[PDB]
């Protein structure tokens, strides 16, 4: 029932279009049940990984300015404290 | 932002699904599952029915799923035109296309180019390679169901065509897989795609492997299958259309160093909601068109990896007597899927670029770029 | 054998009761010195 | 060059330079075009070609400096720009031409200013006399040295700004205070010569985010004042506010940035972090996904955050292997982390996340390499610093690596690694080590099972596992192994264990399903009636959770095996009534409905399943379509063959 | 307020009883064994209902939806439409034998070969009121499309039935969803519910959508109902293993309020809804085995009936696992107008089909 044998069988077909109907008919249950429910597997299922697996710098999100080639409103102790279009500034918490 | 507008349609062109389309300067050809090769004239006047300038030929009962055309000026005056198709039974067939001066009708003349031994293989894909100063002769490549690739050299000569087998390339894995795709580059490279998500690059001159890409992270055995491989006409880029389970993805690779550049996605990284069926580059190679099972044509900018525009297919876009809104079982064809798509050069469909696609409603549609 | 492995090897219910009966750059720089 | 074409310009310049290899300008222009092409390739995403072009540019620069004995600020700036490519593409940092670089740095005649060298402590002699120095540190030192040799105050200001930028890059990459101090010194020197620069202010503000929030806030305001049409300074202000735990300020700034300049992934990433701080999970996940999608592949922070979020959301969620969407998300995370490793390898957190993701995806071949790299990293870290706390992490990674070998079929290696991990963790007495102990016991038991079928030590390890914890899935696994042994006493003990779990704890579906399967396979017609009556009285919640319909399947099997009639379709009818839009339900009732239910995106289906649905229409057109979808499907080829 | 049982037929069908419907002459039930059963309403004072019962095998896959149309044309018309698990829309004509009162079933072929290739799920008859000249039939398919027909009993009094398709209404969302419930108003409105909690209201006059709504594991819409008089739409939708009822005003689509008892109405899913003739009382059938009657204006519970104990303080009690302490119950419920059922005349009636494969009748006292 190998695919190569089936393809070799196809090669025996020799010469208006017709929509023909196939003649194919569309133990086994025991094998399916054993595979689904009672077969220990080499690879651990997600249920056991759910039990044995444990999950493990702001300067990295910024952009450093590029090099430059030139050849070919309020205040406080001298420091700005409020940005433009804003009303508070910064307050650590 | 490019704009594409419909120019000609033809509904119910074939009696079954149209799986592939190919075009040349003189005409466009399509193949379908009903076993017919249909020729559509490119030199069609405005406001003329494409079906009037049509010619048909019966090839095989099992049906056809691939087609390609090779047209060239071989001698100073000789005209060459060949069509190669693979059937559902696994046969590779060749035909010659000629015309009369009396009535300009197309003549189909069968060619026997394969030897006895080569006829026992089941072929799936095919592709033509024209001579454009890379080598003196034309070439034909094809893949079989056992994972092997075949390379031929075609000699037109007195009319005596011969196919000389240059060699074969076997699959890089054991057990062998299914070779679903193949392509040829101008620089002389061969790309073959497999059903497990593996694509292999080999040299045309020496027939030796160079790269072996894997794009799959699979728990299901064949949930990552490669559907289309396309080489960029100008650069060293390769486009891979593969399957993510329930999705369609396009990945870009560079063939000079063998690196994964990135993926195409619209706002995971997925290009189409359903599986991507076909890919096509334009003449410049700066635009890529993808056909999807979701019934859309999407155009991408290759340089910026960004989508440019989208075309939606409707069954009502067709002559009202050639509209197929329901198939033989009763399913709705309101937004039919697209099987194949192809770019046409300027001056072929009479300037600017043109485009053709075949959809799930047994319709063939032509579009042209505005501007 | 790694230092960690050497150190480690130097340092070295009713449910159950029912079962009873059964790198390069530095090397290059040094070499060129 | 300035418009996009480099291949033609490169060919023109190479042809020009071949017969005129005596003029400095020709080679300098060739170097400039090569550098710009390499940077454009890096921006496009051609990393290997970028490093190849960078190596060629460095060789040409060596030729210029040594053979032609020429010097200029432009070539040094070009070299500094080229050297950044090796740091950015850290996966290829070992291809740095150290010989050419040292020859170039030795062939020059440099005066030397000690004002910056006192804090920098970076010199040619110190770089050459280096012992146990990482590749990245050497690359950063070479970048700083290249920036330092470029010797009304405009040029001096640019020179000091370049030095400060290089020192800031080294400080961010290596995380050492001396580089930060040197960067601050260079920026202070640069500002004293030309204040209206708008980029030395940004660098100064980044350099002193942690030292002083007031100084860092004075910057990013002057920078905005000197140049108002930019979104980077506002993002820096938002990040500074987020570092100082000021959520309202950062949120307001990020909302302003989103309104003014959409299609930029950084504000979305910042808002994702903000929402994650506030205890919101769903909105943070949506923002992370949006930020990842918007950036294509130009941001690795977005890739890392998306992968981490996906792993966090699907690590104790009680998922099933048959969930197609979860597999899609895990595959996307794996690909994103794979692209992340081309620029930032040797990161422990990302490596552990990738190992977990690959373990859940059953990709053990790549997990082996990742685990080997992580083990090497841990060993090198212990060699550098001899803290003994590394043993615990070492043992946990050993348990991970033992789990990896089990899936590859290497049972002896699993036994070895699990024994080592158990030996280290034997003290334990911590909840973190309990999972590792359970994992080691499971691995040892299964390895002894598959290795020559040796059962005594298997039983000992399963006894230890049962003593450590009495869980549902552990009991199911033990029962499965005992049943697979095949002896009568083992089957009896497995059934008894399952029944005692049912008695001691509450009723369950998985244990009931296993008992039903054992009864069906052994054909115990006495217990089958009780199993059937228990399976037909499931509450509504358990039927909602059972989205893959195992209970109706087993009910139909038992019904058809007992009563020998077509009564098993009633459970499927009731399941269809309760869940009419389920793909698994309609398989036994009507295939036309099943085909239409998964046709136009109504349900998520794979190509193989769609091909199977097409071929079941029993006519030539549908069979041809299904074979076109999956030509390797045996049933499609058989149907096509039987058509003729 | 108090409801008293009148008749009870146990083990009436051989499978699940999914739907029930009634008219002035009989009550009709459909089951998963593929049978239609007709129960004569004109029962005696004390008689076993199975004496006046008539069965007919319809389809092998079973039946889950049923509805009956009774009207006087000019002639007595009684027509039953049912839906099969295979997706077939089937029509039967109900007649009475003159001599022996035996019930005769006659199958009708109203759909052409093109229309018989759809998969239908729900259906509903639209009676001819003062606003509507002809009877109408609305049905939904598994792809979310709603179909509207017109029924013509006569030709050009010759009996020649004909179904004329007015048009279709597409689902308001892409990708489409499963259309699970449907209703038609006497004023000329159509409401359609979907499996994801979306409700769409369209216009009968011109067949275009009016507006849309949105109502966590399960969120399916189980039943959409229109008030017999006035502008009111009642929707039964699922919480996570819980039942909810919400009211909408149905002119511009404004939420009015929900029905709740100590915001859920039933411990399990709500299966069906039914307004009475006046529209002032609403009954709910739940998967917890109880029937709850509500006051529409007050929005407060009136009474509760238990299908597991005849004897008749009411709370939503759940166990530690979160499951209801009450066993599974009613599939479907239906009010019967005054005078429809013969007995000791001036009171409303009620019908009920349960998981015990029994059908129960209640009368208000």
């Amino acid at each position: 029932s190998s695919i190569q044998e089936l393809y070799q069988s196809l090669k025996e077909i020799t010469n208006l279009f017709e929509d023909r109907i196939t003649k194919l008919d569309f133990k086994h249950a025991n094998d399916i049940i054993k595979d689904r429910f009672l077969r220990p597997s080499n690879a651990l299922p997600w249920s056991l990984l759910d039990m044995v697996q444990d999950v493990p710098d702001y300067k990295e999100l910024l952009k450093v300015p590029d090099p430059i080639n030139r050849t070919s409103h309020k205040d406080g102790q001298g420091l700005f404290d409020i940005p433009e279009g804003m009303n508070r500034g910064i307050k650590p918490m | 932002s490019k704009v594409f507008i419909a120019t000609a349609n033809a509904g119910k062109a074939h009696d079954a699904d149209i799986f592939s389309v190919s075009a040349c300067n003189s005409f466009t050809v399509s193949c379908s599952g009903d076993g017919y090769l249909k020729v559509w004239d490119n030199k069609l006047l405005d406001n003329e029915n494409p079906k009037d300038k049509s010619y048909s030929h019966f090839v095989h009962k099992s049906g056809l799923h691939h087609v390609d055309v090779l047209q060239a000026i071989e001698r100073d005056a000789f005209e060459l035109c060949l069509v190669a198709t693979t059937s559902f039974s696994g046969d590779l067939l060749f035909y010659r296309i000629t015309r009369e001066d009396e009535t300009k009708k197309v003549i189909f003349e069968k060619l026997d180019l394969l030897d006895s031994d080569m006829k026992k293989h089941s072929f799936w894909a095919l592709k033509w390679g024209a001579s454009n100063d890379r080598l003196l002769s034309h070439r034909l490549v094809a893949t079989d169901v056992k994972g092997t690739t075949y390379i031929w050299k075609f000699h037109p000569f007195n009319w005596s065509p011969t196919l000389e087998l240059q060699g074969t390339v076997e699959s890089p894995m054991t057990p062998s897989q299914f070779a679903t795709s193949v392509d040829i580059s101008e620089r002389g490279l061969i790309a073959t795609g497999f059903n497990n998500g593996t694509v292999q690059i080999s040299e045309l001159s020496t027939l030796r492997p160079l790269y072996n890409f894997e794009s799959q992270h699979s728990m299901i055995n064949n949930s990552n299958s490669i559907r289309s491989v396309k080489f960029s006409p100008q650069g060293s880029l390769l486009a891979i259309a593969h399957d993510s389970n329930s999705f369609g993805c396009i990945t870009l690779y560079e063939t000079e160093f063998g690196e994964r550049i990135g993926s195409l996605s619209v706002p995971g990284e997925f290009a189409h909601s359903s599986w991507v069926m076909s890919l096509s580059f334009n003449d410049s190679g700066e635009t890529l068109c993808s056909a999807g099972w979701d019934g859309k044509l999407r155009f991408w900018d290759v340089k910026t990896k960004e989508r440019i525009t989208t075309l939606n297919m409707h069954c009502d876009d067709i002559i009202e007597e050639d509209i197929l809104a329901v198939d033989e079982h009763g399913d709705s064809l309101a937004e039919p899927g697209v099987f194949d798509v192809k770019f046409l050069k300027k001056g072929w469909r009479s300037l600017n670029e043109s485009l053709c696609c075949v959809c799930l409603d047994r319709s063939i549609r032509w579009f042209r770029e505005a501007g | 054998m790694s230092l960690l492995e050497q150190l480690a090897r130097k340092r070295i219910s009713k449910s159950a009761s029912l079962l009873e009966r059964l790198v390069s750059l530095s090397l290059k720089l040094s070499a060129l010195k | 060059c300035d418009v996009g074409e480099y291949l033609e310009s490169l060919d023109i310049l190479e042809k020009v330079c071949q017969e005129a290899a005596t003029e400095e300008s020709f080679q300098i222009g060739l170097v400039e075009v090569l550098m710009r092409c390499s940077l454009d390739l890096y921006s496009q995403g051609f990393l290997l070609k970028s490093v190849s072009i960078a190596k060629d540019t460095i060789e040409r620069i060596k030729i210029i400096i040594s053979e032609l004995k020429c010097e200029n600020q432009q070539v040094w700036i070009y070299l500094s720009q080229v050297l950044r490519l090796f740091i950015w593409i850290e996966s290829k940092v070992d291809t740095l031409p150290v010989e050419s670089l040292v020859s170039i740095f030795e062939n020059s005649q440099f005066s030397g200013s000690e004002e910056i060298d006192s804090v920098d402590n970076i010199k040619i002699d110190t770089l050459l006399d280096s012992t146990t120095d990482d590749n990245v540190s050497i690359a950063c030192k070479f970048l700083i040295l290249a920036s330092k040799y470029s010797v009304a105050g405009t040029v001096r200001a640019s020179y000091w700004y370049n030095i400060g930028i290089s020192e800031l890059t080294a400080f961010i990459t290596l995380k050492e205070p001396q580089y930060r101090d040197a960067a601050i010194f260079a920026f202070k020197k640069s500002i004293q010569l030309q204040s209206n620069t708008s980029e030395t202010w940004i660098g100064l503000g980044i350099a002193t985010m942690d030292i002083n929030f007031r100084v860092s806030q004075h910057c990013f305001i002057k920078a905005t004042a000197l140049e108002p049409k930019a979104t980077n300074t506002w993002f820096n202000l938002a990040m500074l506010g987020l570092k100082k735990k000021d959520t309202e300020f950062a949120q307001q700034v990020l909302n302003k940035l989103q309104s003014l300049a959409p299609q930029d992934s950084s504000p979305w990433l910042g808002m994702a972090l903000i929402l994650e701080e506030q205890g919101d999970i769903i909105g943070s996940s949506k923002l992370f996904a949006h930020s990842f999608i918007l950036s294509n592949g130009r941001s690795k922070a977005a890739q890392f955050m998306y992968a981490k979020n996906v792993l966090e959301n699907h690590i104790n969620n009680g998922d099933d292997e048959r969930d197609i969407e979860t597999v899609e998300k895990l595959t996307t995370a794996s690909i994103a982390l794979e692209q992340f490793f081309k620029k930032s390898p040797d990161s422990q957190f990302a490596l552990q996340c990738a190992l977990l993701t690959l373990e859940r995806l059953h990709h053990y071949e790549n997990a082996n390499e990742l685990a080997n790299r992580l083990i090497g990293i841990l060993e090198k870290k212990f060699e550098k610093t001899q803290d003994e706390r590394e043993l615990f992490n070492f043992a946990i990674i050993k348990g991970q690596f033992a789990r990896i070998h089990l899936g590859l079929g290497n049972f002896e290696l699993s036994i070895e690694n699990a024994d080592l991990s158990q030996g280290i963790i034997s003290e334990s007495s911590d909840e973190k080590s309990m999972k590792t102990k359970i994992s080691n016991h499971i691995c040892l038991g299964l390895s002894y099972f598959f290795l020559n079928d040796f059962d005594q030590t298997l039983n000992q390890f399963q006894e230890l596992l049962s003593i450590s914890k009495d869980s549902k899935h552990l009991v199911v696994l033990i029962a499965k192994v005992l049943y697979d042994v095949g002896e009568s006493d083992t089957k009896e003990i497995a059934l008894q264990e399952l029944t005692e779990y049912i008695a001691t704890s509450g009723a369950d579906l998985l244990v009931t399903l296993t008992i039903a399967a054992m009864s069906i396979l052994d054909d115990k017609r006495e217990d089958l009636s009780i199993i059937l009556e228990e399976l037909k009285a499931l509450p509504l919640s358990k039927q909602i959770i059972d989205k893959h319909k195992d209970a109706p399947y087993l009910i139909e099997e038992i019904t058809k095996r007992l009563y020998r009639n077509d009564t098993g379709k009633q459970v499927w009818q009731r399941s269809a009534y309760f869940f009419p839009n389920n793909l698994k339900v309609w398989e036994r009732l009507d295939k036309n409905i099943q085909r239409r239910i998964a046709s136009n995106g109504q349900n998520k289906v794979t190509a193989e399943e769609m091909s199977k649905l097409y071929c079941e229409s029993k006519n030539l057109r549908s069979i041809q379509r299904g074979m076109f979808l999956c030509p390797w499907n045996v049933t499609a080829v058989k149907a096509l063959n039987e058509c003729f």
